[PDB]
């Protein structure tokens, strides 16, 4: 679940770092590009985010497990608000994303449904 | 089977909340309303008393039936047996869709013939009282735990034979101690009292949630106060504005189930918006014995509030506070028990004396590991510990349960009064329990 | 300094410092791209600037 | 700070009540000592953990 915390945050990108091999060994799968993170923000709003770059090192002894994203939304409550105006605050974990957040994001209305894939 | 003492609280409750919307409505200038008066108590100092009236009506029907008014009646003779002083101003309200609007028919022979009521439930309960019975034996059947099936039948035979009478002055309570007015129902008039509340700028949902019960409570509690002199009203278009202020200044306090679930809820959409920043102060003032089993569950609510507002070691800077209503003592056990499931907390307390730079102190914490000294602030309701709450002031006051606030300066502090019953509550209140 | 202080000033860019974690989640809304501020210029006079770009990071 | 790793224990034969009064009176003099007791009650874990270091500030816990 726990993934990382975030290191740089910008309005274009921001920059998450994982916290040990093990957890990104753990969840390497889930980690490629064009797949989803979830960014806290507060005590109870999560910035959804689609990670774009992986840059893993370590030259000498110094591990670095570094992530780009890029917000999509804001997740307010239980309700799902588009933008990139949030701007999640430096130390601040990562969390994956759940089948039930996944699941809320593509509900819309229950007559309008198109099941593609 | 509940008591009945609770029921008719309940009935009161309802007639204190339609009377109070009816003066809301009539509210246009120089109204001077004395809501209520009696909450079934000891002292009764200062009357500011309306009577403790019931509004009770079947499902439809052109005519009031048979035997119901009765019960409240009954109950208001019984009330006024025990009535003296000031005049205290009976009413009893109903609504019926084609009934005479007003004042009925009511002057001596009513009571008369509902004296001559013969139902085993109303002599057990008000017309014993009211009218004692002639005989000792009857007297002897009434003081019984249990009451055979003989005994009941024996009991009304002599209550429909024998003629008792009584030495309260009834006439003098039919011509001032009672009133009869066919009013409106008040379930189909919440419409019209948002139509008439939306009259200023205000919003849709903004009266239903925000405005209305706090014009009901604060109209309610302008005969809570222990002065009598303090109902002097004038110009109520004035007045109803400065409730509109009112309004927004408190924005809490509701009473019924109005657009709120379980026990109590919707004061929770408001408190969100400052419950999302991480470096905030909160101060809590706990009175214990108003939360149900405060001992075996304040130090999982404390786990709970601080594995959620105090987990981050760089965002969450600020420590929480927790003034508890309790001695000196009783300290050392919470401390016992936090200590036992590892939980890091400062009382400022060694023994019995208080330390000002103990309690002040700043948590030294190491970000390279995850330690912080101490994660929260625990101590009693003693001045000391008010005095360096107000030297170190918070961003928001939560006040659980009845606690003296004074002694606290208000300067830049939001004060969040929350009542609850249980921990379930306040853990719903303050977003850290998704359901009941 | 309700917000922050000046750290550069250039022509086309001026370059804002925020003090602290706590103004900048306090003030969080307000300072998005496109928002306006106030710089101080001298005793009496003030420089109305809009926002173009935020960097939130760890030195 | 750097130097001095390890910290002295002092075991005295007296009472519970006794070592409350000389707790006051170390912290009166902002001296920090660890004493294991919570009111009557002694705690092992808390008696035999190590007290933390901050070298920048000259901080030791206890």
């Amino acid at each position: 679940m726990k993934i990382g915390s975030v290191i740089e945050s910008s309005p274009h990108s921001i920059l998450v770092k994982i916290d040990t091999l093990k957890i990104f060994e753990k969840a390497k799968s889930a980690l490629q590009i064009g797949k989803y993170l979830k960014i806290q923000e507060g005590n109870h709003n999560f910035v959804l985010c689609v990670i774009q770059n992986i840059k893993i090192s370590t030259d000498k002894d110094e591990d670095i497990f570094i992530l780009t994203v890029q917000p999509v939304g804001i997740f307010k409550g239980e309700e799902f608000f588009q933008g990139n105006s949030m701007l999640p605050s430096p130390t601040e974990p990562v969390f994956l994303v759940e089948d039930d957040i996944l699941n809320k994001i593509f509900s819309n209305e229950k007559t309008k449904i198109f099941h593609l894939g | 089977m509940m008591s009945r003492e609770a029921d008719h609280t309940i009935k009161g409750f309802l007639y204190q909340f339609n009377k109070t919307l009816n003066s809301i409505l009539s509210s246009t200038d120089q109204d001077e309303i004395q809501i209520e008066g009696i909450i079934e108590d000891i002292d009764i100092k200062n009357s500011n008393i309306t009577n403790a009236i019931q509004c009770k009506y079947h499902e439809s029907k052109v005519r009031h039936n048979l035997s119901d008014i009765y019960k409240p009646i009954l109950q208001m003779l019984l009330h006024f047996l025990e009535n003296d002083s000031l005049n205290i101003k009976y009413a009893l309200y109903a609504y019926f869709p084609n009934e005479q609007v007003g004042v009925k028919e009511v002057t001596k022979s009513q009571i008369e013939e509902i004296l001559s009521s013969s139902n085993f439930d109303y002599i057990s309960k008000y017309i014993s009282k009211i009218k004692p019975p002639k005989e000792q034996i009857i007297k002897e059947l009434l003081g019984k735990t249990s009451k055979t099936t003989e005994d009941k039948t024996r009991i009304k035979k002599y209550y429909e034979t024998s003629k008792l009478e009584t030495i309260v002055d009834i006439d003098k309570f039919l011509r001032d101690h009672f009133v009869f007015e066919i009013g409106l129902s008040y379930e189909e008039l919440m419409n019209e009292t948002k139509n008439l509340l939306m009259k200023e700028g205000f919003s849709l949902e903004d009266v239903k949630d925000l405005f209305y019960p706090n014009s009901i409570q604060y109209i309610a509690e302008l005969s809570i106060l222990p002065e009598a002199e303090k109902r002097i009203s004038s110009k109520n278009k004035l007045i109803d504005y400065l409730k509109g202020n009112k309004k927004t200044a408190m924005s809490r306090w509701t009473s019924e189930v109005l657009t709120r679930k379980q026990l109590l809820k919707v004061r929770k959409n408001q408190l969100v918006p400052s419950l999302n920043i991480n470096s905030r102060s909160r101060y809590f003032i706990i009175d214990p014995d108003t939360i149900d089993n405060f001992d075996d569950e304040f130090i999982l609510f404390v786990k709970d509030y601080l594995d959620k507002y105090n987990s981050k070691i760089k965002l969450h800077t600020e420590t929480p506070c927790f003034i508890l209503k309790t001695d000196v003592n009783n300290l050392s056990e919470y401390h016992k028990r936090f200590v036992s499931r590892n939980i890091q907390i400062i009382t400022g307390y060694i023994g019995d004396t208080f330390y000002f730079k103990e309690f002040n102190k700043e948590p030294k914490r190491i970000i390279k590991d995850n330690w912080v000294e101490f994660k929260a602030r625990i101590s009693c309701n003693s001045d000391e510990v008010i005095k360096c709450i107000n030297y170190k002031k918070c961003d928001d006051l939560y006040i659980v349960g009845g606690v003296d606030v004074s002694l606290l300066d208000t300067a830049d502090v939001n004060i969040e009064n929350l009542e609850i019953n249980n921990f379930r509550e306040l853990k719903y209140l303050l977003s850290m329990l998704k359901e009941i």
